[PDB]
DNA sequence: GTTGGATTTATATCATTTTACTAACTGATAGCGGAACTTTGGGAGTAAAAGAGTCTCCGCGAAAATGGC
DNA sequence: GCCATTTTCGGCCTCTGTGAAAAACTCCCAAAGTTCCGCTATCAGTTAGTAAAATGATATAAATCCAAC
C-alpha cells in the first residue's frame, strides 16, 4: 500500500476512500474502474487509488454530480 | 445519539419517575409454579412479562394484543427483555443516609454543615440527640444532648426546641441551612483569618458549597428516602439443572432491606417502645448501606457459604468489576485459538489458517456465497452441505479467504506488534503456521504457545487491517525505529556459515564471471563454499539525490558472499556483504535496505534472506556434540594454583596479619580472577585453529567450532553460557546476597557434584521467582502509563510556538554515551542552525532531520541544536505534528490523529521484562563545571568542578592528567519524593546564618530586596554555604538526592524535563534497551497538566485552587485579547497515578481505578463528560478519536460549532 | 477452537468462555491499546458493539453478512446500560443528554 | 378467355364442459362456564419456669490520603 | 508540621463445574385447584345443485380459383 499512501498521503483518510469505493461498489453496483483480475473490492478501490483516478474530491464531485442529476 | 454524560444527585421525585412501580413483598418465585407473585422482587407487573408477547394469567397470549395491559394480572403484554430496563422503588419507613456520601473521605455530609464524622455517626446509630430548631433557647443548631441530658432540656424547656435524632435529624439540618449566605460566611471569614490549616478547611467546604450551588443539587437528597430497585434480570434468579436454583446476592440483600422496612411500619402501627423503634430502624440502615456498599459501614454481611455478599459497589468497582471485565475487555465473536507452528515456506503478508477454523469462522460468507451462486436454496440447506463438508464448500472457502485479512493475536499483548493482520492460506491440520520473521514482534516460540484469531467483518475494518495491520507495513519498531524483522537463530547460523573464510579449500583462488558462476561452482562439487575468488561483481550506487551509478570491478570475495549477492537488491554496495555476516552485519544489511531502497524491496529482500538461511543452515550440518566442549587443559593448574594461594592465605589468618573480612574479600578477588583467566584461556583455545596453506606453511584460522559459531554468529548463545560450558561457571550468591567463598570449580560437560547442584539451584530458584514478580510490577506500570497518556492524539499540524529544547551530546565522562545524530533523528528544529564560527543557516527552521541531513549535521560539526518537543507545544488538546517529529514505525513525519500516548505508553513499558582527570582527547578546556573540547567544535569530554594542572584556554594533549532498575524507573513516574531530599536555594541571596533552637538548625537568606527568608534545616545536613556568599536559584544547599517537584518549582519545566528523560534513559541504556526520548517527554507532558493560581486577575479563579494547564491558557488568551489583566500560576508535577485521577472526565477515573471516590465527587459536584477521549468512547462503543476515527469526531465538532 | 456464534451469557450478553461451552476469545485491554495505537477505530467499534454485547447489531450484521452487505450500524453496548442501571440503583443520577 | 361449382375461409349461433356461488349433512374438537370436591395456604394459639452473641481468625506490604494534636 | 490509623493496589491467555448442621404441633376457615359435564363456536370433509362463463363444435354465408369446354 505503499503507492496509495505516496498518492494519498494519510493512511487513514485514504482507509476512508477506499472504504467509501468499496462500499459504492459492493452495494450500489458501480463497476471497477481498472480490471478486475478476479480481486475483492477492497484491493480493487486500493489500485484505483494506486493509479490515481479515485480520490476524496474525485468522490465528492461524482457525488455531487449524481445528486444534481 | 448523545453528546456527554452528565451525574448527579438522585431526588426522591427522580427515583419515583425512573421507577414503573413499588416492591412491597421479599418474595420472589412460586415454588411450585415458580412463577412471579404480586409485588414481589420479580413482579410481572412492575418489570413485564416473563415470555415474550404473553402474560401471567394467559388471557392475552399472543402478538395481537400488543401494548395491552390485562385487567386479570396488570401485565402489559410485550417483550422479556424490557425487564432488563424497568426499575423499581421501595418507599422507606424512615430516612436512610446514604454509605458513600458519609464514609468517602471526606465525608460530604460533615464537611457541608462543619461536624465532625464521629459526632455524626453517633447520631445516626441513634447514640445522641442534636437540635435542629433551637427556638428562643440557649441552645444552637447541632448541639449534642444525651438522652438524660435530654431528659433536663425536655425539663426546663420542654417544646420550644427540636433535638431529633438519627438520619431523619441529619436531614432536616441539611433543611435548614442556607447555602448562599454560609458561603458568604465563607468568602468574609476566610480573609479575616491566617492559619493555614483553617485557611485550607475553610476553602475546601467553600468549594463543596459552591458546587452544590451551582450543580442545582440540594442537600436534602444526600439522604435517601426512596431506594431504587434494579431490573430483575440483572440479578437473575435461574434454574441451572435439575430444579437446583442460581441467585445473585442482591437479592438477598433487598430481601433483607424490605423485610425490616415492613417490620418498621408494622411497629409503627403497634406503637412500640423506642428502644425497639430505634433498634429497627439501626438495622435499616446498617441493610441499606450493606446493599449498597458491603463492607464500609461495618463487617461484612456473610451468606449461606460463609463468603461475604456482593453489594452495587463492589460489582461496579474492581478488576473483577463491570469497567475493566465487562466494558474495556470483552469477548468476541468470530474468534479462534490454536497452537502455533512454523511456516518456512511462507511469505510476510501470509499465515498458515486451518481449514476447520476457516470453515467455523467464515460460514456466513460461505452461506452467502453459496446463496449467491444457487448451490444452496436457503439458510438451511447451506448449512446442511457446510455441515455435510461437501466438496463445493472448500472452493467457496478458498474464494472468501482469497483476500480478507485475518488478525493474530498473543497474549500477553505488551505493543501494538502483538496483533498483527495476515492473509490466510488455508492448511490441513489443527495448528496455525507462523511466518518466523514476525515470532520476534510476538515474542512467540514454538514450544506451545497458542494465538488467537480475529476475523474483520466490516469493509472499514478489512481495509484498516489490510493498510495499517499488515505484517508488510509493520517491520520498524515503533519504540526506537530499529527493524523488527531482523532473522534469528537458523538464518544468522545459515548466512554466518556461507559467508566465512576458509584457507586453503578446494578451488581457492579461481576466477569467476559473477554469482551465478560461483553457484554454478559450488553445485558442481569444483569450489568450496568458503573458497577465496576473485568474482567479477556489477554493483550499483543510489545516491541521496536519486542517481543510480551503475559499475563492475573484480573483487576478492569467497563463493558464499558471490551467491548472496544474487538477492541483494540493486542499489546496495558489496561491502555490505564482503564480510561474514552475524546477527548485527545481517541487521545492517536490512537497515541499509530500508533506508535507500523503501519498503517493497526490503520485504522481499528480509523473504529471501530467511530462505537462503534456513537453506544453508540446513546444508551446513551444524551440529552439537561432546567434543566440540574443549576444556582446557591450563584449568587444571589455575584451580590447583588458586587452591595452593587459598591455602596460603588460610594459615596467613591465624597470624593476625588480616582480619575475617579481609580474608573474605581476598579469597572472593583470587578466585574471582581465576575465572576471568579461565574463561579467556577457553576462549583463546576455542577460537582458533592452525590449518596448512596452499604453499604448506602452518597459518591461524578463525575456528569453525559448532559452539564457537553459535556464539559469534549472535544467533543464540554468548561468552557467559560457554564459560559455564567449558570453563568454570564461577561464584555464587547465597539467598540472602552473601557469595560463597568456594566457587564451582566443574564445568557442564564434567559435571558437578551434589554440593555444587545445590548451591546452583540458590540461584534458579531466586531467578523464576524474580521472573514472576517483574512481569507483575511491569504489567501494573504499563497499565499506569496507558491510563496516563491515552489523551494524547496529534491534533493539529503546527502549534505556532518558538520555545524548544536545546540538545548536545550525551556525556558521563571522557567518551561519548550517545551522539547527537541518535538524538535529533527525527525532531523538527525550532530555530535555524548556524554553521560553527559563521553567519550561515545550514539548517532552516521547521525541517525535518533524516539521514541526510544527519550525514550533513555530523560531517559539519555543530555540537549544540534546539529542537521542538512535546513538553514545550503550545496544543490546546493533544499536540501537534512538528513538535512531535518522526513517526517511527513508518519513517515519515506522524500523521495526524495518531494516539502517540499510547504508543509511548507501551514502548516505555514493554522492556520492564528486561530490567533488572585524565585526559584522552586533545584539544582545549574550558571552565562552566569543566568541559574539553576536541579541535572541531565537538565537546568530548564533559566532568564536574569541585570546589587544578591548567587554566582556561589552555591546550592540553592526551595523558595530561588536570585533577532494581524498574522500581527506579516507577519511582521516577510517580514522581515520590526521595528520603532524604537534597535542599534547594528557594530564593538568590546571600546565605546568614540564624540560632540553632532546640531539636534543628534555622539558617536565612537575605534577598536582593532585603527580604529575609527563614529555612528549616536538619543538624545531620552537611551544609555547603558560606555566609557572605550569594547563591542562585536552584542552587545545592545539601547534598543529596533531587526531588523532581523542587527542580521543576525553583528551575523551570525543561529542567525536569531533562532530568526524568536522563534518568529514565540511563536505566533503559544500562540493559541495552533503545527507547526514543519523545515518549518520555510524552509522559512528563501528561505529567505536567496541572497548575495552582497565585494571583486571581480579571480571571475568575480564586488563588489557591488546581486547574488544569490548558483551561489557564484559554482563559488569559481570552483576558488578554479583551486587555484586562491575565492570571498567575505556578506549574505543579503529578505522578502518573494522582494525574490519572485528576482527569476532567469522570468515567475515565473510575474506569482506572479509586471507583467509589470518584463517582461521589462527581455526583456531588454535579460533572458533565463531553466524551472526547480514548477510553470513554471504548467504554460507551463509539468511534475514538484517534486513527480513522479521527476525522469523524472533527466533523462532529465542526457540527457542534454551528 | 473455534467461534462464529454460539451462546451468549446470562447477564452480560456477552460470548461464552472456553472450549468447553463454545465460547469466544477474550479481547482485553492491551488488545484495545494495540488497536488504539495502530488507529483502527472502526475494528475497534466492531469487535466492541457487533462482536461482543450489541443485541440488535449482531443479529443485523449477520443478515447483513449473509445478504452481502459487509456493513454495520453499530449501537449502545449493553455493558454500558448494565452500569447505568447499576450506578443509578446507587441513588446517583447518571444520565445521556442530547 | 372464361365461369361456375366446389373447395376452401368468415362470421355467428348452439351445445358441452367447467367455474362461481349456494345449502345441507357429518364429525369432531376446542373453549368457556358452572357446580362440587379435595387440596393448599394463612392465622390464632399453646399458662412449672424457662429471664446478656458471636467467632473462627489472627502467615500482606508500600504508599498515600485522611483526621487529631 | 507531625503522628497514626484507614484505604487502595498488586500481568496476560487456557481449563474449571455446587450439592455436605441447625429440633413443634393443632384447630379452623377461606380460596385456589382439580375434574366433570354441558353448551357453543369453529373448522375439515363431502356431497349435491343452480346459474353463468368459457370453450369448442357446427352452421351459414361468401371469395375465389381452377379445370374443362
Ligand atoms: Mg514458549
Ligand atoms: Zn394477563
Ligand atoms: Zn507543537
Amino acid at each position: 500500500v505503499q503507492d496509495a499512501v505516496e498518492k494519498i498521503g494519510n493512511r487513514f483518510d485514504l482507509v476512508l476512500v477506499a472504504a467509501r469505493r468499496a462500499r459504492q461498489m459492493q452495494s450500489g453496483g458501480k463497476d471497477a474502474l481498472v480490471p478486475e483480475e478476479n480481486d475483492k473490492p477492497t484491493v480493487i478501490a486500493l489500485r484505483e487509488i494506486e493509479e490515481g483516478l479515485i480520490t476524496k474530491d474525485v468522490l465528492d464531485a461524482r457525488e455531487r454530480q449524481e445528486q444534481q442529476e | 445519539e448523545f453528546d456527554a454524560i452528565k451525574i448527579g444527585l438522585a431526588s426522591p421525585d427522580m427515583i419515583r419517575s425512573w421507577s414503573f412501580g413499588e416492591v412491597k413483598k421479599p418474595e420472589t418465585i412460586n415454588y411450585r409454579t415458580f412463577k412471579p407473585e404480586r409485588d414481589g422482587l420479580f413482579c410481572a407487573r412492575i418489570f413485564g412479562p416473563v415470555k415474550d408477547y404473553e402474560c401471567l394469567c394467559g388471557k392475552y397470549k399472543r402478538l395481537k394484543h400488543r401494548g395491552v395491559i390485562c385487567e386479570k394480572c396488570g401485565v402489559e403484554v410485550t417483550q422479556t427483555k424490557v425487564r432488563r430496563d424497568r426499575m423499581g422503588h421501595i418507599e422507606l419507613a424512615s430516612p436512610v443516609a446514604h454509605i458513600w456520601f458519609l464514609k468517602s473521605l471526606p465525608s460530604r455530609i460533615g464537611l457541608l454543615m462543619d461536624m465532625p464524622l464521629r459526632d455524626i455517626e453517633r447520631v445516626l446509630y441513634f447514640e445522641m440527640y442534636v437540635v435542629t430548631e433551637p427556638g428562643m433557647t440557649d441552645l444552637e443548631r447541632g448541639q449534642m444532648l444525651t438522652e438524660e441530658e435530654y431528659l433536663d432540656r425536655l425539663e426546663e424547656w420542654g417544646d420550644e426546641f427540636t433535638a431529633k435524632m438519627g438520619a431523619e435529624a441529619i436531614k432536616d439540618l441539611l433543611a435548614s441551612m442556607d447555602l448562599p449566605a454560609e458561603a458568604e460566611q465563607m468568602r468574609e471569614e476566610l480573609d479575616t483569618t491566617n492559619s493555614e490549616t483553617k485557611r485550607k478547611k475553610l476553602t475546601k467546604r467553600l468549594k463543596l458549597v459552591e458546587a452544590f450551588v451551582a450543580s442545582g443539587n440540594k442537600p436534602e437528597w444526600m439522604i435517601l428516602t426512596v431506594l431504587p430497585v434494579l431490573p430483575p434480570d440483572l440479578r437473575p434468579l435461574v434454574p441451572l439443572d435439575g430444579g437446583r436454583f442460581a441467585t445473585s446476592d442482591l437479592n438477598d440483600l433487598y430481601r433483607r432491606v424490605i423485610n425490616r422496612n415492613n417490620r418498621l411500619k408494622r411497629l409503627l402501627e403497634l406503637a412500640a417502645p423506642d428502644i425497639i423503634v430505634r433498634n429497627e430502624k439501626r438495622m435499616l440502615q446498617e441493610s441499606v448501606d450493606a446493599l449498597l456498599d458491603n463492607g464500609r459501614r461495618g463487617r461484612a454481611i456473610t451468606g449461606s457459604n460463609k463468603r461475604p455478599l456482593k453489594s452495587l459497589a463492589d460489582m461496579i468497582k474492581g478488576k473483577q468489576g463491570r469497567f475493566r471485565q465487562n466494558l474495556l475487555g470483552k469477548r468476541v465473536d468470530y474468534s479462534g485459538r490454536s497452537v502455533i507452528t512454523v511456516g518456512p515456506y511462507l511469505r510476510l503478508h501470509q499465515c498458515g489458517l486451518p481449514k476447520k477454523m476457516a470453515l467455523e469462522l467464515f460460514k456466513p460468507f460461505i452461506y452467502s456465497k453459496l446463496e449467491t451462486r444457487g448451490l444452496a436454496t436457503t439458510i438451511k440447506a447451506a448449512k446442511k452441505m457446510v455441515e455435510r463438508e461437501e466438496a463445493v464448500v472448500w472452493d467457496i472457502l478458498d474464494e472468501v479467504i482469497r483476500e480478507h485479512p485475518v488478525l493474530l493475536n498473543r497474549a500477553p499483548t505488551l505493543h501494538r506488534l502483538g496483533i498483527q493482520a495476515f492473509e490466510p492460506v488455508l492448511i490441513e491440520g489443527k495448528a496455525i503456521q507462523l511466518h518466523p520473521l514476525v515470532c520476534a514482534a510476538y515474542n512467540a516460540d514454538f514450544d506451545g504457545d497458542q494465538m488467537a484469531v480475529h476475523v474483520p467483518l466490516t469493509l472499514e475494518a478489512q481495509l484498516e487491517a489490510r493498510t495499517l495491520m499488515m505484517s508488510t507495513n509493520n517491520i520498524l519498531s515503533p519504540a526506537s525505529g530499529d527493524p523488527i524483522i531482523v532473522p534469528s537463530q537458523d538464518v544468522v547460523l545459515g548466512l554466518y556459515y556461507m559467508t566465512r573464510e576458509k584457507i586453503n579449500a578446494k578451488g581457492e583462488g579461481m576466477y569467476l564471471t559473477g554469482p551465478a558462476e560461483a553457484e554454478k561452482a559450488y553445485r558442481t562439487k569444483t569450489a568450496e563454499l568458503h573458497a577465496r575468488v576473485k568474482v567479477r561483481i556489477t554493483e550499483t550506487i543510489k545516491h541521496e539525490n536519486g542517481k543510480l551509478t551503475t559499475e563492475t570491478k573484480m573483487i576478492d570475495t569467497t563463493v558464499g558472499r558471490a551467491m548472496l549477492w544474487q538477492i541483494v537488491p540493486k542499489g546496495l554496495p558489496y561491502s555490505l556483504v564482503n564480510q561474514k555476516l552475524g546477527k548485527k552485519q545481517i541487521s545492517n544489511l536490512l537497515n541499509e535496505a530500508y533506508r535507500k531502497l523503501g519498503l517493497k524491496d526490503t520485504v522481499i529482500f528480509a523473504d529471501q534472506i530467511m530462505y537462503t538461511g534456513f537453506a544453508y543452515a540446513a546444508l551446513s550440518g551444524v551440529s552439537v556434540g561432546i567434543d566440540d566442549m574443549v576444556v582446557p587443559a591450563a584449568k587444571y593448574t589455575e584451580i590447583a594454583e588458586a587452591e595452593e594461594e587459598v591455602r596460603e592465605i588460610q594459615e596467613q589468618f591465624q597470624s593476625g596479619l588480616v582480619t575475617a573480612g579481609e580474608r573474605y574479600n581476598k579469597v572472593i578477588d583470587i578466585w574471582a580472577s581465576t575465572n576471568d583467566r579461565v574463561a579467556k584461556a577457553m576462549m583463546e583455545n576455542l577460537s582458533s585453529e592452525q590449518v596448512i596453506n596452499r604453499q604448506g606453511e602452518q597459518e591461524k584460522q578463525e575456528s569453525f567450532n559448532s559452539i564457537y559459531m553459535m556464539a559469534d554468529s549472535g544467533a543464540r548463545g554468548s561468552a557467559a553460557q560457554i564459560r559455564q560450558l567449558a570453563g568454570m561457571r564461577g561464584l555464587m550468591a547465597r539467598p540472602d546476597g552473601s557469595i560463597i567463598e568456594t566457587p564451582i570449580t566443574a564445568n557442564f560437560k564434567e559435571g558437578l557434584n551434589v554440593l555444587q547442584y545445590f548451591i546452583s539451584t540458590h540461584g534458579a530458584r531466586k531467578g523464576l521467582a524474580d521472573t514472576a514478580l517483574k512481569t507483575a510490577n511491569s504489567g501494573y506500570l504499563t497499565r499506569r502509563l496507558v491510563d496516563v497518556a491515552q489523551d494524547v492524539v496529534v491534533t493539529e499540524h503546527d502549534c505556532g510556538t518558538l520555545e524548544g529544547v536545546v540538545m548536545t551530546p550525551h556525556i558521563e565522562g571522557g567518551d561519548v554515551k550517545v551522539a547527537l545524530t541518535e538524538l535529533a533523528l527525527g525532531r523538527v528544529v525550532s530555530e535555524d542552525i548556524l554553521k560553527p564560527g559563521t553567519d550561515e543557516v545550514l539548517i532552516p527552521r521547521n525541517t525535518l532531520l533524516d539521514e541526510k541531513w544527519c550525514k550533513v549535521i555530523n560531517d559539519n560539526s555543530v555540537d549544540q541544536i534546539k529542537v521542538r518537543s512535546v513538553v514545550t507545544c503550545d496544543s490546546d488538546f493533544g499536540c501537534c505534528a512538528q513538535c512531535y517529529g518522526r513517526d517511527l514505525a513508518r519513517g515519515h513525519l506522524v500523521n495526524q490523529g495518531e494516539a502517540v500516548g499510547v504508543i509511548a505508553a507501551q514502548s516505555i513499558g514493554e522492556p520492564g521484562t528486561q530490567l533488572t582527570i585524565q585526559a584522552k582527547n586533545n584539544g582545549s578546556v574550558k571552565l562552566h563545571e569543566l568541559t574539553i573540547i576536541d579541535e572541531f567544535g565537538r565537546t568530548k569530554e564533559k566532568h564536574k568542578l569541585p570546589y587544578l594542572s591548567k587554566a582556561d584556554g589552555d591546550a592540553v594533549a592526551a595523558g595530561e592528567t588536570v585533577a532494581g532498575g524498574l522500581p527506579r524507573v516507577a519511582d521516577l513516574f510517580e514522581a515520590r519524593k526521595p528520603k532524604e531530599p537534597a535542599i534547594l536555594a528557594e530564593h538568590s541571596g546571600t546565605v546568614s546564618f540564624g540560632k540553632e533552637t532546640k531539636g534543628k538548625r534555622r539558617l536565612i537568606i537575605t534577598r536582593d530586596s532585603g527580604d529575609t527568608y527563614e529555612e528549616m534545616i536538619p543538624k545531620h545536613r552537611q551544609l555547603n554555604v558560606f555566609e557572605g556568599e550569594r547563591i542562585e536559584r536552584g542552587d545545592v544547599i545539601a547534598d543529596g538526592p533531587e526531588s523532581p517537584h523542587d527542580i521543576l518549582r525553583l528551575r523551570g519545566i525543561h529542567a525536569v524535563t531533562t532530568y526524568i528523560a536522563n534518568e529514565v534513559q540511563e536505566v533503559y541504556r544500562l540493559q541495552g534497551v533503545k527507547i526514543n526520548d519523545k515518549h518520555i517527554e510524552t509522559i512528563v507532558r501528561q505529567m505536567l497538566r496541572k497548575c495552582t493560581i497565585t494571583f486571581a486577575g480579571d480571571s475568575e479563579f480564586l488563588p489557591g485552587e488546581t486547574v488544569e494547564y490548558s483551561q489557564v491558557k484559554i482563559a488569559n488568551r481570552k483576558l488578554v485579547e479583551e486587555g484586562k489583566e491575565p492570571a498567575r500560576f505556578e506549574r505543579e508535577l503529578l505522578g502518573i497515578t494522582k494525574a490519572s485521577l485528576a482527569t476532567e472526565s469522570f468515567i475515565s477515573a473510575a474506569s482506572f481505578q479509586e471507583t467509589t471516590r470518584v463517582l461521589t465527587e462527581a455526583a456531588v459536584s454535579g460533572k458533565r463528560d463531553d466524551l472526547r477521549g480514548l477510553k470513554e468512547n471504548v467504554i460507551v462503543g463509539r468511534l475514538i478519536p484517534a486513527g480513522t476515527g479521527f476525522a469523524y469526531h472533527q466533523d462532529r465538532q465542526a457540527k457542534r460549532a454551528q | 477452537h473455534a467461534r462464529s456464534t454460539g451462546s451468549y451469557s446470562l447477564v452480560t450478553q456477552q460470548p461464552l468462555g472456553g472450549k468447553a461451552q463454545f465460547g469466544g476469545q477474550r479481547f482485553g485491554e492491551m488488545e484495545v491499546w494495540a488497536l488504539e495505537a495502530y488507529g483502527a477505530a472502526y475494528t475497534l467499534q466492531e469487535m466492541l458493539t457487533v462482536k461482543s454485547d450489541d443485541v440488535n447489531g449482531r443479529t443485523k450484521m449477520y443478515k447483513n453478512i449473509v445478504d452481502g452487505n459487509h456493513a454495520m450500524e453499530p449501537g449502545m453496548p449493553e455493558s454500558f446500560n448494565v452500569l447505568l442501571k447499576e450506578i443509578r440503583s446507587l441513588g446517583i443520577n447518571i444520565e445521556l443528554e442530547d
